[PDB]
């Protein structure tokens, strides 16, 4: 027999081997997750260790075979992928402590706490008390306080596991023949095999800062015009031409500037489309919510969510007499289950996240028939790109009026239309900068370029730089600001989010022009249209056995990503920024800051 | 003398890879308890239409009975290249029957996982139409022998079900019933 004809029967013996293992292993943390207990803490991790040392007991049963050796590059793609030596690479002591730190980085910020100083006994965590300050307060020193709290209390606790966590894992990847963690990160949008299509890990770096600086245009004045309006709510703070405090950006890190709306709305004269007190008025629950996301589906070509979905899917908070993880999260546990754990809640918001989330199944079930270690998006980004598409078309007026939710009298002006893009722009454009920034200083941390006498120091030069963000107090060596971020402390990559920005709007444009939407493309609704259904439909059931090269290629025809859908989006907005920002100054002076 | 048709409300189904025939011989068939119920998930004859059967004669009929996965039932039809047409239950591509399957979900699978039920996975050769195997010899995948140890290129050929009841229907336990009919040159089963 073959070295290929070995390797194909071995992963016939291990995807049937590892599908029933993953199914108990995934059963069990969803019965953590709905029903946080003791016998289901431990249940997580003894149908979780078991899964770990069957998968490093496959992991040197696949390296018998070389990989030079096979042609089918379907079976040499899964053989590199068990192959991985991954975190056991380490020796035990080492890889005992880097998950040490990893679950000591991941339990010091979801338990991390500040207490007010003026009332001690009430003290606050980051969700939902610190956040929600972060997200209405209109005090400077109140969101100053909280902003630095955060920073300075859980974020100094992270420092010196940070720096271990880096040594650590640099040596794991240097191991598995990468240049730093970073480089191993990078990995996953690397295609090596398919010709015309291959794409290395340096092409990432140059795909994302070429297309960045296409961007720069529409950020820029964003930035001048957001500026403006934050100078009137905080007058004799905010220099005209200097840049932003952190603190006054929307949330605890300036991530998305969605809760700026209020201050920065263009015509706050007009009907707010907020159908929270409408769903409510309908009696609306959360079954009806999903209910109403399973309609939409099926009327693009695609099917009803399974029997079991109904069945086993958590859509209501159980009370609190059994406490769950409230996280929205949409679980593929294998063996043809399929369900979606959300806290859902009668608003707008849960309304559009409960279409991202089944969208997400919606990939899932895609590609169920593919081999076990293919059943995934074709890179990191496009499987929140797919659920995003989702709640775009679901979030059009002329869509939440055909539904129930707004009244058929909403006259879409260009006033009503213009409100609805800068609320768009302040969450999809605002991240932009923020997501390259801190993956940029995450590269240069794992590649050395950033010393420890200047991880701060680095760290806020680019906040004002690539940004256009002050610190509004100065901050040491002893604070770790990035690891005050959830992605950050707990060992997630970053840059899934900045291309599965520039993804959705590729497979937006795509899908509108099937759909035979005629408006802009911030106006369309990609209901009842069966062309852009099985359009889409062939790009989630490749999974990860085709290239994402060419997954982006086979729906919007480009074998890599483009900056152009993104600005099509908001061209009618780019335009009336223009017009603001004539007589206020364009850009920021990095040399400005909130203190002498 | 009635056929013995209730093979179908049998307790305990055998596994599709050691699954069971039954001869019927001299008896008169009921043919009419299956057409007048749609408790079956499937239903699909091959040479013969389903109503005109009554009215038939066969020299005898042979109930094949196992159990299969949701998405295993369509590899049960002549002309199928699956792992269980090819390595558990195959079908001749002349053949003249009707299978039948049903949901089993609530017997067939326990929450704990219900391994009883298994198939061969790794098998040197198709099988024959109607050939059986239970052979639990260490299927040998590379060059070098197995000596009747288990290890690299040395799978053991059986794989079980984990038939649970949170899973997909498609992996779902269903009992199928495969009835074939032969036509010799003798008289038995009628029905006119
Ligand atoms: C690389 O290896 C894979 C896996 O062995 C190959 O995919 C397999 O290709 C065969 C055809 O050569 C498929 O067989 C077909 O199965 C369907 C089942 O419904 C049947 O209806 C057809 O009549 C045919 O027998 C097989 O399903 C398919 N496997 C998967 C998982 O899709 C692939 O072709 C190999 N690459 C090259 C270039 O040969
Ligand atoms: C294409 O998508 C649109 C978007 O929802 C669908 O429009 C809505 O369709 C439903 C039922 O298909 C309509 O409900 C009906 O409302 C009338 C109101 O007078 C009521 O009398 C009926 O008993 C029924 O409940 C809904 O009104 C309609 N939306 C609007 C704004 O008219 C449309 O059905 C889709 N096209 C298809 C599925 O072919
Ligand atoms: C919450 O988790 C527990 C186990 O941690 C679930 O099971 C209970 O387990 C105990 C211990 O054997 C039994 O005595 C109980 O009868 C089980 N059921 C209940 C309802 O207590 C429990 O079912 C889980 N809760 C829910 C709502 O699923
Ligand atoms: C994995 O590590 C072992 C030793 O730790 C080594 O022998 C083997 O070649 C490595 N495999 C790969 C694919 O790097
Ligand atoms: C989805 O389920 C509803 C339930 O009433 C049914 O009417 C509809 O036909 C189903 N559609 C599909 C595609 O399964
Ligand atoms: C099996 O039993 C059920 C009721 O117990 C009956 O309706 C059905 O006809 C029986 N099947 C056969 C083949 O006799
Ligand atoms: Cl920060
Ligand atoms: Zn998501």
């Amino acid at each position: 027999s073959t070295i290929e004809e070995q390797a194909k029967t071995f992963l016939d013996k291990f995807n049937h081997e590892a599908e029933d293992l993953f199914y108990q292993s995934s059963l069990a943390s969803w019965n953590y997750n709905t029903n946080i207990t003791e016998e289901n803490v431990q249940n997580m991790n003894n149908a979780g260790d078991k899964w770990s040392a069957f998968l490093k007991e496959q992991s040197t049963l696949a390296q018998m075979y070389p990989l030079q050796e096979i042609q089918n590059l379907t079976v040499k793609l899964q053989l590199q992928a068990l192959q991985q030596n991954g975190s056991s690479v380490l020796s035990e002591d080492k890889s005992k402590r880097l998950n040490t730190i990893l679950n000591t980085m991941s339990t010091i910020y979801s338990t991390g706490k500040v207490c007010n100083p003026d009332n001690p006994q009430e003290c606050l965590l980051l969700e939902p008390g610190l956040n929600e300050i972060m997200a209405n307060s209109l005090d400077y020193n109140e969101r100053l306080w909280a902003w630095e709290s955060w920073r300075s209390e859980v974020g100094k606790q992270l420092r010196p596991l940070y720096e271990e966590y880096v040594v650590l894992k640099n040596e794991m990847a240097r191991a598995n023949h990468y240049e730093d963690y970073g480089d191993y990160w990078r990995g996953d949008y690397e295609v090596n095999g398919v010709d015309g299509y291959d794409y290395s890990r340096g092409q990432l770096i140059e795909d994302v800062e070429h297309t960045f600086e296409e961007i720069k245009p529409l950020y820029e004045h964003l930035h001048a015009y957001v500026r403006a309006k934050l100078m009137n709510a905080y007058p004799s703070y905010i220099s005209p031409i200097g840049c932003l405090p952190a603190h006054l950006l929307g949330d605890m890190w300036g991530r998305f500037w969605t809760n700026l709306y209020s201050l920065t709305v263009p015509f706050g004269q007009k009907p707010n489309i907020d159908v929270t007190d409408a769903m409510v008025d309908q009696a609306w629950d959360a079954q009806r919510i999903f209910k109403e996301a399973e309609k939409f589906f099926v009327s693009v070509g695609l099917p009803n969510m399974t029997q079991g979905f109904w069945e086993n899917s958590m859509l209501t908070d159980p009370g609190n007499v059994q406490k769950a993880v409230c996280h929205p999260t949409a679980w593929d546990l294998g063996k043809g289950d399929f369900r979606i754990l959300m806290c859902t809640k009668v608003t707008m918001d849960d309304f559009l996240t409960a279409h991202h989330e089944m969208g997400h199944i919606q990939y899932d079930m895609a590609y169920a028939a593919q081999p076990f270690l293919l059943r995934n998006g074709a890179n990191e980004g496009f499987h929140e790109a797919v659920g995003e598409i989702m709640s775009l078309s679901a979030a059009t007026p002329k869509h939440l009026k055909s539904i129930g939710l707004l009244s058929p009298d909403f006259q879409e002006d260009n006033e009503t239309e213009i409100n609805f893009l800068l609320k768009q722009a302040l969450t999809i454009v605002g991240t932009l900068p923020f997501t390259y920034m801190l993956e940029k200083w995450r590269w240069m941390v794992f590649k050395g370029e950033i010393p420890k006498d200047q991880w701060m120091k680095k760290w806020w030069e680019m906040k004002r730089e690539i940004v256009g963000v002050v610190e509004p107090v100065p901050h040491d060596e002893t604070y770790c600001d990035p690891a005050s971020l959830f992605h950050v402390s707990n060992d997630y990559s970053f840059i899934r989010y900045y291309t599965r920005t520039l993804y959705q709007f590729q497979f937006q444009e795509a899908l509108c022009q099937a759909a035979k939407h005629e408006g802009p493309l911030h106006k369309c609704d990609i209901s009842n249209s069966t062309e852009a259904g099985q359009k889409l439909f062939n790009m989630l059931r490749l999974g990860k056995s085709e290239p994402w090269t060419l997954a982006l290629e086979n729906v919007v025809g480009a074998k890599n990503m483009n900056v152009r859908p993104l600005l099509n989006y908001f061209e009618p907005l780019f335009t009336w920024l223009k017009d603001q920002n004539k007589n206020s100054f364009v850009g920021w002076s990095t040399d400005w800051s909130p203190y002498a | 003398n009635l056929c013995p048709f209730g093979v179908f409300n049998a307790t305990k189904f055998p596994s599709v890879y050691a699954w069971e025939r039954k001869k019927i011989s001299n008896c008169v068939a009921d043919y009419s308890v299956l057409y007048n119920s749609t408790f079956f998930s499937t239903f699909k004859c091959y040479g013969v239409s389903a109503t005109k059967l009554n009215d038939l004669c066969f020299s005898n009929v042979y109930a094949d009975s196992f159990v299969v996965k949701g998405d295993d039932v369509r590899q049960i039809a002549p002309g199928q290249t699956g792992v269980i047409a090819d390595y558990n239950y195959k079908l001749p591509d002349d053949f003249m029957g009707c299978v039948l399957a049903w949901n089993t979900r609530n017997i067939d699978a326990t929450s704990t996982g219900n391994y009883n039920y298994k198939y061969r996975l790794f098998r040197k050769s198709k099988l024959k139409p109607f050939e059986r195997d239970i052979s639990t010899e260490i299927y040998q995948a590379g060059n070098k022998p197995c000596n009747g140890v288990a290890g690299p290129n040395c799978y053991s050929p059986l794989q079980s079900y984990g038939f649970r009841p949170t899973y997909g229907v498609g992996h779902q336990p269903y009992r199928v019933v495969v009835l074939s009919f032969e036509l010799l040159n003798a008289p038995t089963v009628c029905g006119p």
